[PDB]
C-alpha cells in the first residue's frame, strides 16, 4: 500500500513532474491545471499563516490533514516545493521528504547534464531511481509533528 | 428535554416578535400567554399537589402556590420573598432562575423586558383565580426579580381578616 | 494548551465569529543610529522592512510608532511621513517602535473569506476516492483543526501547535453552539452571533482550558 | 435528565396552538405558520440530535429512520416504533403513543380540518433540510383525530449531502 503521488513546482510555480503509485480518485482534471490549482493552493496557505501567525513562522506552512487521507508540505530555500500524499496516521515524512531532495533530487536531476533548467524532467533514471526510493518504505501514513 | 423547551419557547418568542410590532406589546402577549398557564394548571394543583384542601389567607397562599407551582413547573422554587412595608400592596417575588435562559438570552438592546413577564403572566393568573387580581412587574434587578400589586378589595379583605 | 483564537463560520462561508484568546505580537525598540541596516520599504499603507531581520525584529513587523509620536499607515501621526523622518540624519540617534500588524477585523474577515475556499477545495479531486476533506492543518507557530457539522457548519479553532486532545474541545463548542442557536433559531447563520451571554459562556470553555482540565469535560 | 415537566410543554403548545386560532382565523393558516415554525425548529434540532450524538450520515434510510426515533425518544422521552416501509424501502411511517404536545389537548369539533401536532412534522422537514436531505413528512394518522397512535409518513425524495463533506451548496 504505497504513496498515492509525489509533486515538484519550482520557485516559479511550475510542474516539474508528478509521478504516481496509488492514487485512485480519477481526475476530471487534466493534470496540469490541477497542478496549478495546487501550487496556487499551497500559496495561498503560505499568506494564511504569514497573516495569521501568533509570531515568526520559521518554516511556515507543514502540511494538512483528511480524516480518510492526509498529505504533506515540503519547503526548499530556493523555491522548489514539494508535494507527496499519504495515508493518514504512520510515522512523519517531512524527513523523508528532506531525503529524497538532498539526494534523489540533487543527483539525478541536477547533476544531470541533460536536463535544461526549469524544466520537465524526463530522465529514465530519474524516474527509475524515484520509484526504487519510493520502494525504499512504501509507507503509508504521516501523523506528522 | 431541557432544550426542546428552549426552542419551542424561543418560536413562541419569534411568533410574537413577528406578529406583534413593538416590544410592550410583545411582553403583553407573553402575559397573555401566562395567563393561559395559570388558568388551568392552578386548578390542577389544588388537589395533587397542594394538600388537596383550599388555602385562602395571603401571604401562606403566595409562598405555598409559589413552592407548588415551581415545584411542578421546574421543580425549583423561588429562591426568597420580599413584602415591602413602605408600600404594603407592594410584595417582591424573586427568583434568580430565569425561566428564559434555558436558551440564554435575547439582544440587550431592544428589549428590556423578556420571558421574566410571561411567567409573572402565569402568575398573575394563578393569584388572580385564587381571588388576588394583581399586576406584576417583571425586573432585571437581583436577577429575574417580580414585584405584586394586589386587589385593593383584596388588600383591605385580607387586612379585616389579619385578625379572626 | 494556550489558544491563541476561536472562530466558526456558516454554509456562505463568511465569518460569523472571531473571539480572540488575547496572543500579543512581539515588539522591539532599540536607540536607532544611522540609516538602519532594517531595509524599510514601502508597500501599500504598510511601512514595513524586507530584511536583516535582526535583534528580534522580524521581516513582516511593520513600523508602529515612531520615537513614541505614533505612525499611521504611511505617515506618521505630527503629519511628517516615515521617509522624511528618516532619512533626515540629524534626527538620529533615535528610538523606533516595531511590531506586527495585528490584522484589523476586516482584514481577519477577509483572511477567512479567502480560507474557506481551501477547506472546500482540499483536493475534491484526492487520490483517495470518495474521499473527505481537511481537518487537521498543522502549521509552524499554530495549529488549526476543524469539526464539519458533518452536514452544514464549520467549526475552526487556533491553539498551541504541540497539542492533542481537542478535537473533543470542539465537540463541546459545538454544544455551546446548540445552546446558543437555541435563542433564536431565527437569529441565524445570514447573521452573525455576537451575543454576549453565550460569548461569556464561551470564554468560560476558555477558563477551564487555560486551567489544567481539559480532561474533566466540565466546561 | 430533561429538567422540566411534560405538562409545562404542553401548556406552552396549547398556548400557541389557542392564540394562532385567535390571531389567524382558519386553521389552513394558523397550520402552516406552525408547520413554517416547526421547520425552523427543525434547523436547530436536527443539530442538537448531532451534537448529542455524530451518528453516521446515511447509507439506507432507515438508518435515518432509527436516528431520527432515537432524537424523538430523546427530547420527547418517549420511544417511537418505526414501521410500514416502501417496497423501495425509501419511505417509512412514524408511531408515537402520546406526544406531550399532543395530549393533555383534546379538540374542539369545529376544528376537523386543523391537523394539531403539525409541528412534528415541520420539525423533521427543517431537521432534514439543514441536514441537506429532501423529505416529505405528514401525519397519515394522528391521536387526536380517532387514529389509535399518531402515525407519520417520510418520504425521502432524494438527496442533497453528498459522500464528501464538500457538498452541492
Amino acid at each position: 500500500m504505497t504513496i498515492f503521488n509525489l509533486y515538484i513546482f519550482d520557485k516559479f510555480g511550475t510542474l516539474l513532474h508528478y509521478a504516481e503509485w496509488n492514487r485512485t480518485k480519477k481526475s476530471g482534471i487534466t493534470r496540469e491545471e490541477e497542478a496549478k490549482l495546487t501550487y496556487g493552493m499551497l500559496f495561498s496557505i503560505k499568506s494564511f499563516v504569514s497573516k495569521i501567525s501568533p509570531h515568526d513562522p520559521k518554516e511556515g506552512f507543514l502540511y494538512y490533514k483528511t480524516n480518510r487521507y492526509a498529505l504533506h508540505y515540503l519547503e526548499t530555500p530556493s523555491g522548489l516545493k514539494f508535494v507527496l500524499n499519504t495515508d493518514t496516521t504512520a510515522i512523519n515524512v517531512k524527513e523523508l521528504l528532506q531525503q529524497l531532495y538532498a539526494k534523489v533530487w540533487v543527483e539525478f536531476v541536477v547533476r544531470d547534464p541533460l536536463w535544461t533548467p526549469g524544466t520537465v524532467v524526463t530522465s529514465e533514471l530519474f524516474q527509475s531511481k524515484l520509484d526504487e526510493f519510493v520502494r525504499q518504505s512504501p509507507i503509508f501514513g504521516i501523523r506528522n509533528i | 428535554s431541557q432544550s426542546i423547551v428552549a426552542l419551542l419557547f424561543s418560536e413562541i418568542v419569534q411568533y410574537s416578535q413577528s406578529r406583534v410590532f413593538t416590544v410592550p406589546e410583545l411582553q403583553t402577549r407573553l402575559h397573555d400567554l401566562g395567563q393561559d398557564v395559570g388558568t388551568r394548571i392552578i386548578d390542577l394543583y389544588f388537589v395533587r399537589e397542594r394538600s388537596s384542601k383550599r388555602e385562602t389567607k395571603l401571604t401562606q397562599m403566595l409562598l405555598f402556590v409559589k413552592t407548588t407551582v415551581w415545584k411542578n413547573l421546574f421543580g425549583k422554587e423561588a429562591e426568597k420573598l420580599e413584602h415591602a412595608n413602605d408600600d404594603e400592596r407592594t410584595y417582591y417575588i424573586i427568583e434568580k432562575e430565569p425561566l428564559v435562559n434555558t436558551f440564554i438570552s435575547v439582544p440587550k438592546d431592544k428589549g428590556s423586558l423578556n420571558c421574566a413577564n410571561f411567567t409573572a403572566g402565569i402568575v398573575e393568573a394563578v393569584l388572580t383565580n385564587c381571588g388576588f387580581p394583581c399586576k406584576v412587574t417583571a425586573h432585571w434587578h437581583k436577577g429575574t426579580t417580580y414585584m405584586v400589586k394586589f386587589e385593593d378589595f383584596v388588600i383591605a379583605r385580607d387586612k379585616q381578616m389579619e385578625e379572626k | 494548551m494556550i489558544i491563541y483564537g476561536v472562530y466558526i463560520v456558516s454554509k456562505s462561508g463568511g465569518l460569523i465569529f472571531n473571539l480572540d484568546n488575547n496572543v500579543p505580537r512581539i515588539e522591539h525598540e532599540k536607540t536607532f543610529t544611522y540609516p538602519l541596516d532594517l531595509v524599510l520599504d514601502y508597500d501599500s499603507k504598510k511601512v514595513s522592512v524586507s530584511f536583516n531581520r535582526k535583534d528580534g525584529i522580524n521581516v513582516g513587523h511593520v513600523l508602529v510608532a515612531v520615537n513614541g509620536m505614533p505612525v499611521n499607515g504611511v505617515t506618521l501621526d505630527d503629519g511628517r511621513d516615515v521617509r522624511t523622518t528618516l532619512d533626515a540624519p540629524e534626527n538620529y540617534p533615535i528610538n523606533l517602535k516595531f511590531s506586527r500588524p495585528k490584522m484589523t477585523t476586516n482584514e481577519k474577515i477577509f483572511l477567512a473569506s479567502m480560507f474557506y475556499p481551501l477547506f472546500a477545495i482540499a483536493s475534491q479531486l484526492s487520490p483517495e476516492p470518495k474521499s473527505s476533506g481537511i481537518e487537521i492543518l498543522e502549521a509552524d507557530t499554530f495549529t488549526l483543526h476543524c469539526f464539519q457539522t458533518l452536514t452544514g457548519i464549520k467549526f475552526i479553532i487556533i491553539s498551541e501547535t504541540g497539542l492533542n486532545g481537542i478535537d473533543l474541545l470542539l465537540r463541546k463548542v459545538y454544544e455551546l453552539y446548540s445552546d446558543y442557536v437555541l435563542k433564536n433559531p431565527f437569529y441565524s447563520l445570514e447573521m452573525p452571533i455576537r451575543c454576549e451571554l453565550f460569548d461569556n459562556k464561551l470564554q468560560e470553555l476558555l477558563a477551564q482550558v487555560e486551567k489544567t482540565g481539559i480532561s474533566n469535560i466540565d466546561k | 435528565a430533561k429538567k422540566v415537566n411534560s405538562e409545562f410543554l404542553t401548556l406552552t403548545y396549547g398556548a400557541l396552538v389557542t392564540q394562532m386560532l385567535r390571531d389567524f382565523e382558519n386553521a389552513e393558516d394558523v397550520n402552516k405558520q406552525l408547520e413554517r415554525i416547526g421547520y425552523n425548529m427543525g434547523m436547530r434540532l436536527i443539530e442538537d440530535f448531532l451534537a448529542r450524538t455524530s451518528a453516521p450520515r446515511c447509507l439506507e434510510m432507515r438508518e435515518t429512520a432509527d436516528r431520527i426515533q432515537q432524537a424523538f425518544r430523546i427530547y420527547l422521552n418517549i420511544q417511537p416504533t418505526i414501521s410500514n416501509w416502501s417496497p423501495a424501502s425509501d419511505e417509512f411511517s412514524l408511531v408515537f403513543d402520546s406526544n406531550p404536545l399532543t395530549e393533555f389537548v383534546e379538540l374542539p369539533p369545529d376544528l376537523t380540518n386543523l391537523r394539531y401536532s403539525a409541528i412534528l412534522s415541520g420539525c423533521i422537514r427543517g431537521a432534514l433540510e439543514m441536514v441537506q436531505l429532501e423529505v416529505q413528512c405528514w401525519f397519515v394518522q394522528d391521536q387526536l383525530k380517532g387514529d389509535n397512535v399518531t402515525e407519520l409518513r417520510v418520504k425521502f425524495v432524494r438527496r442533497l449531502e453528498e459522500v464528501i463533506p464538500a457538498g452541492e451548496d
